[PDB]
C-alpha cells in the first residue's frame, strides 16, 4: 500500500498548502474558513480531499467486514457505481439545488451506501455455493446487514420529516432511495433466513427454497411498485426529471424475473 | 519689467488650461501640467494653486509633499482660500508636516471664510461628528447647507456626472415605483434577450458573426438611468432637508436636517477624487492613493475613511512613519465606525485585541465586538464574541454564553455555518475532556 | 492625536491679555493670517495639555441615595423591548423579564424569568462603548433559581449612568456570566453629585488678535452670522 | 333600508375593479344606478361622473344637472366642481363665469382636486380672475404634492398624449430631466435593433417566434414607466426649489408651469385617451364632453382637440349658431399656452369671420405672432397672401417677397408653394410691368 | 365668451347691503350653497357688463408731451437683438440700425443704415396681441434713401405703450411698406395719466353672505390660508 | 395616336380628383399641397402626369420643327433614350441628393434637349443624301441649331456660376454634360456648312470629304478630353460616379473611328 499512501500524502500536502494559501490573505480564523468557503478552486481540493478520505475509509470499511475479495466483485462494484453516482449528479442537476457545501456530501453518502448493498448481496450469492463458512464470516457479515440497515432507516426518519415539515423540496427524493435501501437490507433479511435453513440440513430443500424465492420475488415487486409510485409523483409537481428511469427499467426487469419465474414453476 | 513677467505667465497658463480642458491624455496632461510649472515659476496664483494641488495629491505630477507645503505657505500669505485648505488638511493629517489641530482648525475656518467648499465640508462634518470641536446641529447645519445649495444649484443644470463608491476592504422616502418599473422592465430586458434563437450557444460552428448590436447601447441606458436617478434622488433628498430644517410643514429638527444635507453634499462633485485615489491604488502607488483618500476622510466620507485606514493598515503608505501608521489607521477605523460601518467595528476591536497601536486591552476589544454584534447583526463579531468567552478574555469564562453566541452567529449568516461548526465541535470536545478529568 | 480635545475660535479684537487661568498660552506658538480681503490676523493657539482634575471639587449636597429614594418611591418604571424577549426593570421593587405567547385564538402563555427582590473614596468606572464614566451600582441576588448552576437563584446589578435628557430608560442589557445579569439607567438626577458627571473635556480656546488697519470681525464670517439666524 | 343601499355598490364596486370587460362594466354601472336610485351618494357621484361623460352610460345632460342639484345641496366634493364646469362651459344651462367660479373654489374647498387644477389654471392664464402668482402657485401644489405621492407608489401609469389634427424658461432647469431623455431614447434605439431579423438567414427570428418582440415592446413601456416617472419626480423637485427660496432665487413664473407639467401627468390626464378613444368609433357627442374638462382643466392638447371637434360642427350639445364662438375660445386658450397651429386657426377664424366679423388686422397680427416666434412657414406664406392682395393694411409687392422667401427657407416642405406663389407674383409684376 | 372680464369672492359677514354705485345686484340670481362640513351659504352675483366710461375721468395734468422729455436730455437709449438686424433706438436723435459684419481677422465691415432725422378729440389707439391699447404717434422722416422708392428718404413712427415693468426697451419691430416702419417702444412713465393707462377691466366682485350658525367663511380655507402662510 | 390623346386625359383626370380629393380635407391652398409632398400615394402620381406632359410637349414641337418623321429615327431615338434615362436615374442616387420635387424637373429638361439633339444628328445625316430638300426645311433646322446653342450656353453660364459661388455639387456635373452637349452641336454646325456648300454647288467637292474628317478628328479629341477630365475631377471629390463610361465608349470608338481612319487615309 505504498501507492496508496503517496496518494494521501501528496493530497495532504495539498490540502495543506491550500489552507496556507487563505490562511495568509487573511490571518484571522473566522475569515479564513469563510474564504475557503466561497472561492472555487480552494473549495474543489477540499471536495478532491474528501472523496480521497471516503476512498480510503471504504477499503477500510471493505478490509473489516469482507475478509478477501473473489476477484470477480470488483467490476459488478465498479458499473454500479457510476450508475448511482450518474444518477445523484442528474436529480442534482435538475432540481436546482446547487453547489451547497451541505447537500454534496448527502449523494456522495447516498453513493457510498448503495455500493455496499450492491457489495452485500454478490457476497451472498457467493455464500450460496460456499461449502466451506466459519461461524465468525456468518456471525458478522449480519452485524453489518443489520448496523448499515437501521442507520439508513433512521437518516430516512430524519428526512421524510424535515421534507413533511417543510414541503416539497430536494429531500423528497433523498427518502426515496433510501427507500430502496431500506428494501435493500429486506432483501438480505429473507436471504440469510433462507440460507440459515440450508446449512443446518445436510439435505437439499426443494420447496422451501422455492418459496423463500418466491417470498423475495414477491417483496421486491412491491417495493419497486411503490418507487414507482415515488417518481409518478413528480410529474404534476416541479418538473420532468429525466432520471432514474435507469433503476426504473431494471424494477420492472426484476418484476420480469418474478412473474415468469413463478408462471413457470407453477 | 515685473509686469511683463506677468503679463507671460498668464500667456504660459492660458495654453496648459487650455491643453487641460481639450485633452484626456496623460503625457497631454503632463505637457499642460509642465506649462503650469512654468507659470507658478513667476508666482501665478491660478496655476499655483493648480500645481499645489497635484504636487501634493500625486495625480499629474511626480509627487513632493515638501515642495507642495513650501508654496502653500506663501499660498496663505498672499490670502489664498485653495491654499489654506490644503495647509489645514496637511496640518490636521500631519502629513510631511508636525500635527496640531489647532492649526488645523483655524486654516480650515479662514479657507471657509474665503469661500471654499471643501473646507466648508469640511467643518461641517467636524461640528457634526464631533472632531477637534464641540459637536452641534447649528454650526454642522450652516456648513453643510453652504454646501448643498452649491451641488444642487450645480446638478440643477449639469446633471452631475456620476460615481461608485468603491471598497478596498470589500471588493479588494420617494420613488418607489420608478423602482420597481426599472428592475420590472429590467428582467424582461433579459428574459427576451435570452429568449432569442440561443443567443449564446447558436448553431455556430465557425459562428455567423454578424454582430451583436445590443451591448453598449444597453450599458448607455443603464448608465444614463443611473446619472438620472441620482439626480433626482438627491434632489429629493435637499427639498426633505429644507423642508425639515426651515419648519414648513415637519418642524425644526437638526438630525435629519444635517443627515440630508450631509448625504446631498457627499454624493457631490469632489467625489471623482475617490476614482483618482482608487486608480492611484491600482498600478501599485500607494504613496498618492492615502492621500487623495485622506482628503476625502477629513470631509466626512465613510468609504474614505475606510480605504484611507485599509491602506494605513497594511503597511504600504511609505509618507507616514512607520512608528506612526497604526494610530493614523486607528483615528480613521474609529471615524468610520460611528457612521455606521461593519467591518470598522471588528477592525477596530482587532486592534484592541492585538494590540496595534495602542495598548493590549482584551475588556475594550469585548466593547466593540459587542456593538458590532448588536447594533448590525455582524457575524463575525458573534463569533469574536464567542471566541473571548469560551477563554475569558477581558471577562469571567463561560461555556453556555459562549454557545448562544455560536449558535445566533449560525443563525444571523448564510456563510457562518462551517467555522460555528468546528468551533461548537471543539467546545464540545474541551468540556467532555475537562469533565473527564474532574 | 485624537477626536476628544475641543477648539472654538474667538474673535475678541486688537486688546487681548492672555488668561493665566486655565490653559497657558506661549508666545512662540502665533500663526499669521491673513484673508481674501486682505485683512491682517495674528492667531494665539493654546497649549494642548487639558491635564490634572484641579477643578476645585467641593459639594456639600446629599448621599446619592437622595437622589434615588424618589425614583424608588415613584413607583412609575420603564420597559424594554428586544427581539424575542421583553426586559422590564422596575427601580426598588424588581427585575421582570418574560416573552409573551400568542396562542392561536383562546391562550396566552407567559415565560417569566425572575431577576431579583430586595426584601470607598474612588469610585468604580465601567467602559461604556469606549468612554470612561464613573457610575454608583446596585447590589442584588436572590432571582429565580438557574438550572445551569443547579438551582443558585440568579443575581444582577443595575447600573447609573446620568444622561441630562433622559426618562429613566436602558442604554444596553449585559450577561457577564449565566444567570448573572448587568442593567444600566440613564436618570437625570444623579450627577447633581459631585464626581458622577460627564467629564466634558476643557475647551482649549483659540483667540486671534486683529492688527492695526483689519477691523476685528473678518467681512465674510460677518455677513455668514445673520444669513443662519434670519434661516432659524 | 341603507343596508342594501350600500351592499348593491359593493358588487358593482367588486365587478369594476376585477373586471375590465364592456358588459361587466355595463352591469357594475347598472348595478350603481340602482344604488344611486335612493341617493347613495358615492354611487351617485360615480354614475354622474360617467353618465354626463358617455362612453359607459347614455348621455343624459338634463337628469345629469337635475341631480347635480341635490348632490350640490348635500355638499359633495365632485359634486361643485363638476355643476360648476356645467355653468363655465355653458352646457345645456345658461352660463355664467361668477357661478361657475364659486362653485369651481366650493369643490376645491371640498378637497377636491380637479377643482383645485382648475383654480391654478384660471389664476395662472388670466381667465374669469386677475391673473396672479400666488394663488396660481398654491392651487397647483396641492394638486402635484398628491400627484407626486400617487406617481411614487403606483410607477406614474403613461399616457400618449394624441393632437386630433395630428427666467428660467428654455428647459426649467437641466440635467437630471436630459438624461433621462437620453435614457429613454438609447433604451428605444436599443429595441428597435433587437427586432431586426434581416440577417436571419434560416435562424435567428426563430420561424415567427413572437414570443420574443412581444416582451421586447412591454419592457419598453415598462422602462417607459419608469423613466416618466423619474421626469415627474425630477420637474417636481426643481419646481419645489424654484419656488420657495433654495438653488435658485425665488421665481414664480418658472415654477408654476413646471408645478403644472407635473399636474398634468398625474391620473386625471386618463381622460384623454378614452376621449380620443370616443372620437375613433363615432361618438362624437362623448369626445366634446371628455374634452371640455381636460380643456377647463388646463390642457394643451385638450383645448386643441376640443377646438378641432368643434370646428368640424358634430358637436351635438351646442348649438349649430353658437359652435363657433366656443371653439374661437377654445382655440385662444390654446394659443396662449404656446401651441402653434392655434395661433393660425385664430388667424383664419378672423380671416373667414368665423363666429366673430370678418376683421383682416387681427387675423394679420395673429398671423405675426405665429410668425417670429414659433417660425412657422404657413403663417409666414398666409401673411404674405395678406400683404399681395392689400387686406387691411396698404399694398405692395417686395414685404410679401420676402415673406415668401423666408416661408421657402423656413420649412423643406414649403419648396412648391412658394414657387407656384412667386410664379404668379411675377406674372402679375410682368403684367403690370407691360400694362406700365 | 368674454374671458377678459375677472371676478373675486369674498366672505363680508351676516349683515350686508349691496352696493348701488358701479355694478347692479339682484335678488333672483342668489345661489344656496353648503360645503362638506355642512355650513348653508347664500352667495349673490352682481351683472357681468362692466360698461361704459363713467370713472368720472378728470385730469388737470398738461399734454403728454411734457412727460417724455427728460428722455430727450438723457440721451440714454437701449438696444435691441434680432435674428439678423440691430434696431438701435434713441429718442431725440434718430433710429439706427445696423449688421456687423465680421471678416477674419482684422477687419470688421459695417451695413449702417438710417431710419430717418429730427433735426384731435378721439385718442388713437391701436391694436397689440389683440387688446385694444391707446397710442400717441410721431412723425419723422429724412432718411437714407431707398432704391425702391426711387431715392426717397424713410420716414417711420415711434410708438409709446406703458408697463409697469418696462426700461425703455423695444417690444417688437414691424413695418407696414417698403422702406417704412414701426418701431415698439415700452416706456414706463406715461401710463400715470387716466386716459394713456392700460386699460384694465374692473374687478366684478360677487359676495357670499353667510347665514348665521356657521362661520363668516368656509373652514376649510382656513387651513388652507394657514397653510400657504408657512410655505 | 388617339390613344396617346386617351391615357394624356386619364392622366389629367387622376391628377385632377387627389388634388380635389386634397382640397376636400385641408381647405386652404397652403395646407393642402404639402399633403401631396410628401404622402405616397398622392405625389407618386403627380409626376407621371408630368411625364407624359413633357412626352406630349416634346412631341407637338417636334410636329412644328419637323414635317414628319421618317420611320428610321423613331428606332434610333428608342434605345437612345433608354440608355439615358438609366444613367440619369443611376446618377440620381449615387449623389444620395435625396427625392426633392425641384430637382426632378430639371433633368427632365436635360433629356429633353439631348433627345432633339439627337434628332438634329439624325436629320443632318438624311441631308447629306437629300438631293431635294427646300428653304423651310434649312430655316427650321438652322432655327433649331441656334436655338439649342444659346441654351446650352445659358446653362453652363449657370453651372459654372453655380460651382464658384455654392461650391461642388450635382450642378457641377450638369454643366460638363451642357458642355459636352455643346461638343455635338458643333459637329452638325460644321457638317450643315459643308453640306450647305455642297448643295449650291452642281459638283462633288473633293476637300469636303478631307473637312469632314479633320473636323471629326477635332471633335473626337475634344470630346475625349472632356471625358478624362470628367474621370479626375470625380475621383478627389464626392464618391466614385460608375456612370458616363457608356458613351466614353461611343466616344473613344468615334475618336478610333476618326484618328485611325485619317491615319489610314493620309
Ligand atoms: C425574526 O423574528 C422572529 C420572531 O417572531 C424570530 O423567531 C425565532 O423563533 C424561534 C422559534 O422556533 C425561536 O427559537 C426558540 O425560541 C424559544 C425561546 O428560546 C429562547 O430563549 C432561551 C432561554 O434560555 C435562557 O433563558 C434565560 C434568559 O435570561 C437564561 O437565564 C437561561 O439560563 C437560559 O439560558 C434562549 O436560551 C434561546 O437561545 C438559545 O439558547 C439555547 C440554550 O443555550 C440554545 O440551545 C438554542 O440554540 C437557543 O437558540 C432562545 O433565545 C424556545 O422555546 C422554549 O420554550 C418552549 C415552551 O414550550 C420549550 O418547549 C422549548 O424547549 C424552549 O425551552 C424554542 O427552543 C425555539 O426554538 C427564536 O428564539 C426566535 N428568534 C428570535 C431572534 O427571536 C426570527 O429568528 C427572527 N429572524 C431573524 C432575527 O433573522
Ligand atoms: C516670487 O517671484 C520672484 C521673482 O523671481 C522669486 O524670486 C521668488 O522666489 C518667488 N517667490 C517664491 C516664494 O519663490
Ligand atoms: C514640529 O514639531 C517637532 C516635534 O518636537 C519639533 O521638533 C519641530 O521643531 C516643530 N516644527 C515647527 C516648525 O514648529
Ligand atoms: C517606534 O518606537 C520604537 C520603540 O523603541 C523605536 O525603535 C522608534 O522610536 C520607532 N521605531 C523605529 C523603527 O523607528
Ligand atoms: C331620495 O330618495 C327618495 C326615494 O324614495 C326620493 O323620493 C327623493 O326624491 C330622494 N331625494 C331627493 C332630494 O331627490
Ligand atoms: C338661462 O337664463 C336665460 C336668461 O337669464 C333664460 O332666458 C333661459 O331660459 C335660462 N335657461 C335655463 C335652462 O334656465
Ligand atoms: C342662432 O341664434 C340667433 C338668434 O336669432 C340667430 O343667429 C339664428 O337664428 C340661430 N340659428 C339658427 C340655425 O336658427
Amino acid at each position: 500500500m505504498f501507492r496508496t499512501a503517496v496518494m494521501m500524502a501528496a493530497s495532504l500536502a495539498l490540502t495543506g498548502a491550500v489552507v496556507a494559501h487563505a490562511y495568509y490573505l487573511k490571518h484571522q480564523f473566522y475569515p479564513t474558513v469563510v474564504y475557503l468557503t466561497k472561492s472555487s478552486p480552494s473549495m474543489a481540493v477540499l471536495y478532491i480531499q474528501a472523496f480521497v478520505l471516503v476512498f480510503l475509509l471504504g477499503k477500510v470499511m471493505g478490509k473489516v467486514f469482507f475478509g478477501q475479495l473473489r476477484a470477480a466483485e470488483m467490476e459488478h462494484l465498479l458499473e454500479r457505481s457510476w450508475y448511482a453516482v450518474t444518477e445523484t449528479c442528474l436529480a442534482f442537476t435538475v432540481f436546482r439545488d446547487d453547489f451547497s457545501p451541505r447537500f454534496v456530501a448527502l449523494f456522495t453518502l447516498l453513493l457510498f451506501l448503495k455500493c455496499f448493498h450492491w457489495l452485500a448481496e454478490d457476497r451472498v450469492d457467493f455464500m450460496e455455493r460456499s461449502p466451506n463458512i466459519s461461524w465468525l464470516f456468518h456471525c458478522r457479515i449480519v452485524s453489518l446487514m443489520f448496523l448499515l440497515g437501521i442507520l439508513d432507516f433512521l437518516f430516512v426518519s430524519h428526512a421524510y420529516h424535515s421534507i413533511l415539515t417543510r414541503g416539497a423540496s430536494v429531500q423528497l427524493v433523498f427518502g426515496f432511495e433510501y427507500a430502496i435501501l431500506m428494501t435493500m437490507v429486506l432483501t438480505i433479511f429473507i436471504k440469510y433466513v433462507l440460507h440459515s435453513v440450508d446449512l443446518q440440513s445436510e439435505n437439499p430443500w426443494d420447496n422451501k427454497a422455492v418459496y423463500m424465492l418466491y417470498t423475495e420475488l414477491f417483496t421486491g415487486f412491491i417495493k419497486v411498485l411503490l418507487y414507482m409510485a415515488f417518481m409518478t409523483i413528480m410529474i404534476k409537481v416541479h418538473t420532468f426529471p429525466l432520471f432514474a428511469i435507469r433503476p426504473m427499467y431494471l424494477a420492472m426487469r426484476q418484476f420480469k424475473k418474478a412473474v415468469t419465474d413463478a408462471i413457470m414453476s407453477r | 519689467a515685473k509686469r511683463r513677467q506677468m503679463q507671460e505667465a498668464e500667456m504660459m497658463y492660458q495654453t496648459g488650461m487650455k491643453i487641460l480642458n481639450g485633452s484626456n491624455k496623460k503625457s497631454q496632461k503632463r505637457e499642460a501640467y509642465r506649462y503650469l510649472q512654468k507659470a507658478a515659476s513667476m508666482n501665478h496664483t491660478k496655476a499655483l494653486e493648480r500645481v499645489s494641488y497635484a504636487l501634493l495629491f500625486g495625480d499629474y505630477l511626480p509627487q513632493n509633499i515638501q515642495a507642495a507645503r513650501e508654496m502653500f505657505e506663501k499660498l496663505t500669505e498672499e490670502g489664498s482660500p485653495k491654499g489654506q485648505t490644503a495647509l489645514g488638511f496637511l496640518y490636521a493629517s500631519g502629513l510631511g508636516v508636525n500635527s496640531s489641530q489647532a492649526k488645523a482648525l483655524v486654516y480650515y475656518t479662514f479657507g471657509a471664510l474665503g469661500g471654499n467648499l471643501i473646507a466648508h465640508m469640511v467643518l461641517g462634518y467636524r461640528y457634526w461628528a464631533g472632531i477637534g470641536v464641540l459637536q452641534s446641529c447649528e454650526s454642522a447645519l450652516t456648513h453643510y447647507r453652504l454646501v448643498a445649495n452649491h451641488v444642487a444649484s450645480d446638478i440643477s443644470l449639469t446633471g452631475g456626472s456620476v460615481v461608485q463608491r468603491i471598497r478596498l476592504p470589500d471588493e479588494v422616502l420617494y420613488g418607489r415605483g420608478v423602482q420597481v418599473n426599472y428592475d420590472l422592465a429590467l428582467k424582461y430586458f433579459q428574459k427576451a434577450a435570452e429568449q432569442g434563437w440561443v443567443d449564446g450557444q447558436l448553431q455556430l460552428g465557425s459562428m455567423y458573426y454578424n454582430g451583436i448590436g445590443v451591448k453598449r447601447d444597453y450599458k448607455q441606458a443603464l448608465k444614463y438611468f443611473n446619472l438620472a436617478s441620482q439626480g433626482g434622488h438627491i434632489l429629493a433628498f435637499y427639498n426633505l432637508a429644507q423642508m425639515h430644517a426651515s419648519g414648513t410643514g415637519v418642524m425644526r429638527s437638526c438630525h435629519t436636517a444635517v443627515e440630508l444635507f450631509k448625504n446631498v453634499c457627499e454624493r457631490g462633485r469632489w467625489s471623482e477624487r475617490l476614482m483618482t485615489a482608487y486608480n492611484s491604488y491600482k498600478d501599485g502607488d500607494y504613496n498618492a492613493a492615502v492621500i487623495q483618500y485622506l482628503l476625502l476622510a477629513e470631509q466626512g466620507y465613510e468609504v474614505a475613511q475606510s480605504n484611507a485606514a485599509f491602506i494605513l493598515d497594511q503597511r504600504e503608505a511609505s509618507i507616514v512613519g512607520e512608528n506612526e501608521t497604526y494610530p493614523r489607521a486607528l483615528l480613521h477605523w474609529n471615524r468610520a465606525a460611528s457612521q455606521g460601518y461593519t467591518v470598522a467595528r471588528i477592525k477596530l476591536g482587532d486592534y484592541h485585541f492585538y494590540g496595534f497601536g495602542t495598548d493590549v486591552d482584551y475588556e475594550t476589544a469585548f466593547i466593540h465586538y459587542r456593538l458590532a454584534s448588536e447594533q448590525q447583526h455582524s457575524a463575525q463579531a458573534m463569533f469574536n464574541l464567542g471566541y473571548m468567552h469560551e477563554k475569558g478574555l477581558g471577562i469571567k469564562q463561560d461555556i453556555h454564553l459562549a454557545k448562544r453566541f455560536y449558535d445566533m452567529a449560525a443563525e444571523a449568516s448564510p456563510d457562518a455555518q462551517v467555522p460555528v461548526f468546528l468551533a461548537l465541535c471543539k467546545l464540545g470536545v474541551v468540556y467532555f475532556l475537562q469533565y473527564i478529568r474532574e | 492625536l485624537s477626536d476628544d480635545i475641543p477648539f472654538r475660535v474667538n474673535w475678541p479684537g486688537t486688546e487681548f491679555s492672555l488668561p493665566t487661568t486655565g490653559v497657558l498660552y506661549k508666545e512662540d506658538n502665533y500663526v499669521i493670517m491673513t484673508t481674501a480681503h486682505k485683512e491682517k490676523y495674528k492667531c494665539i493657539l493654546p497649549l494642548v495639555t487639558s491635564g490634572d482634575e484641579e477643578e476645585e471639587k467641593d459639594y456639600k449636597g446629599p448621599n446619592p441615595r437622595e437622589l434615588l429614594e424618589p425614583l424608588f418611591k415613584q413607583s412609575s418604571c420603564s420597559y424594554r423591548i428586544e427581539s424575542y424577549w421583553t426586559y422590564e426593570v422596575c427601580h426598588g421593587k424588581h427585575i421582570r423579564q418574560y416573552h409573551e405567547e400568542k396562542e392561536t385564538g383562546q391562550k396566552i402563555n407567559i415565560h417569566e424569568y425572575y431577576l431579583g427582590n430586595m426584601l470607598s473614596n474612588e469610585i468604580p468606572t465601567k467602559n461604556i462603548e469606549g468612554q470612561m464614566t464613573p457610575y454608583y451600582p446596585v447590589g442584588m441576588g436572590n432571582g429565580t433559581p438557574c438550572s445551569l448552576k443547579q438551582n443558585r437563584p440568579r443575581s444582577s446589578t443595575v447600573m447609573y449612568i446620568c444622561h441630562p435628557e433622559s426618562k429613566h430608560e436602558i442604554l444596553s442589557v449585559a450577561e457577564v456570566t449565566t444567570c448573572e445579569y448587568e442593567v444600566v439607567i440613564l436618570t437625570p438626577l444623579l450627577c447633581s453629585h459631585p464626581k458622577y458627571r460627564f467629564r466634558a473635556s476643557p475647551v482649549n480656546d483659540i483667540f486671534c488678535q486683529s492688527l492695526p488697519g483689519s477691523p476685528f470681525k473678518p467681512l465674510t464670517l460677518r455677513q455668514l452670522e445673520q444669513q443662519e439666524e434670519i434661516l432659524r
